[PDB]
Parts: structure tokens; C-alpha cells; sequence
């Protein structure tokens, strides 16, 4: 569109030459009883009405 | 464990004797309370019941292990008091002495069994 020679451009690049290593651990929240997965549950209930 | 099965009967008898001893001493202590009923346990039936559970499963280290947590029969009154107290001194004094004697006998038998199991091993 502009024509040969009717355009000039120059590019400079800031690069990344730093070696990085990352380990990510994520736990799904289980505070709601509906999405909570259980292995063992002990429920002792006592009601001594006088 | 097999060691528990051998000593289960005497341990349960000793514990039941201690519990009934506490109940009899409570009957003695509350002799003067008006309206107090003298309570007791049937030793043989409760010993059957104890002689005749599911630890919750621990998947890892953080998982918390399961946390752990008798029937009293009224004594038939002999003399009618006016304040409603049915505790009789003589009957429960004899029962108290008998329970003390049987607790000592159970201690003797359990100690003899443990001492025999020990001299089998010593050498």
C-alpha cells in the first residue's frame, strides 16, 4: 500500500535470558459440606434432657 | 491380641467390681438424702454384656484418629421410711464388704496369671 522505500521501520526487543523454574501446588477448598470428600467420620451425639 | 483375650475376663471383672464398689459407696454417702433411691447393678448380666469398636480410617499423617467416648437397677426397699430414702445400712454394708473381698480376689487371680506368664518367659 505505501510502496517500496516509502516505509522504514526499526524494532528493539527487551528479551528474557533468566532461567526460571517454578512448581505450583493448588488445593481445592473443602469448607462446604456439599463438595467435601470424606474417608472416615465419627459423630458422637448426646442429649441428656432433665 | 491373644494376650488380651486371656486377660479380658479378669480385667472386665475387676473393672465391674470397681464400678459396683463406687455405686455402693455412693449409696452409703447419700443415705441421708430424702427421696434418694438406692441403685445397684446386676454383676453377672453386665459381665456377660461387656465380655460378649470400628477405629475410623487414617489415610495420612494429618488425619486425626477416631476419638473414643452399664445399666442401674433400683434396689427393692425393705423398710418404708418417711423421707422416701430406701437405702438400708445393713444390706449395703454387707454388699460393700463382699465387693471389697471379690475385688481383692480378682486382683489375686489376675496377678497370678501375669506372674505365670512371666515365669514362663524368664530364663
Amino acid at each position: 500500500i505505501v510502496g517500496n522505500g516509502n516505509v522504514h521501520a526499526q524494532v528493539t526487543a527487551q528479551l528474557d535470558f533468566a532461567n526460571k523454574e517454578q512448581t505450583e501446588e493448588h488445593y481445592s477448598p473443602n469448607g462446604d459440606a456439599s463438595k467435601a470428600t470424606l474417608r472416615s467420620r465419627q459423630l458422637n451425639i448426646s442429649e441428656q434432657v432433665g | 491380641d491373644r494376650l488380651d483375650a486371656a486377660l479380658r475376663f479378669q480385667q472386665e471383672a475387676l473393672n465391674l467390681r470397681a464400678q459396683r464398689q463406687e455405686i455402693l459407696a455412693a449409696n452409703i454417702a447419700n443415705a441421708d438424702t430424702p427421696g434418694y433411691q438406692a441403685r445397684d447393678i446386676d454383676f453377672a448380666s453386665e459381665l456377660k454384656k461387656v465380655m460378649v469398636g470400628v477405629a475410623l480410617t487414617l489415610t495420612s499423617s494429618h488425619h486425626i484418629p477416631a476419638q473414643a467416648v452399664v445399666d442401674l437397677l433400683y434396689r427393692v426397699p425393705d423398710q418404708p421410711s418417711l423421707d422416701g430414702n430406701t437405702v438400708d445400712m445393713d444390706r449395703e454394708r454387707t454388699q460393700f464388704a463382699d465387693n471389697s473381698l471379690k475385688y481383692q480376689m480378682g486382683l489375686t487371680v489376675l496377678g497370678s496369671q501375669l506372674k505365670g506368664m512371666m515365669n514362663v518367659l524368664q530364663g
